């Protein structure tokens, strides 16, 4: 009875012999999650002089 | 609203323009100068 178990937690698959574990367990977007600058008020009211 | 256009500029974004374009241009005219 070829059962899945869980392989994270330790309970390792049924197939799984006593040297290995499965490869692959969980799925990775690599889509990652970022944040905009901070608007800014004051900065364009000021005008430059660049001597 | 003078015209009919779906999306009028309105007259903050030409003000906003023209401060934004004014850095450079003061830079520019101090060698003129």
């Amino acid at each position: 009875m070829l059962n899945y178990n869980a392989p994270t937690d330790g309970q390792k698959s049924s197939i799984d012999g006593a040297n290995s574990d499965q490869m692959q367990t969980f799925f990775w977007l690599k889509k990652a999650i970022i944040t905009a600058r901070k608007e800014q008020y004051f900065m364009p009211l000021a005008s430059v002089t660049n001597m | 609203k003078l015209t009919s256009w779906k999306n009028e500029l309105s007259l903050q974004a030409l003000k906003a323009d023209l401060d934004a374009a004014k850095p450079s241009h003061t830079a520019m005219m101090i060698k003129v100068k």
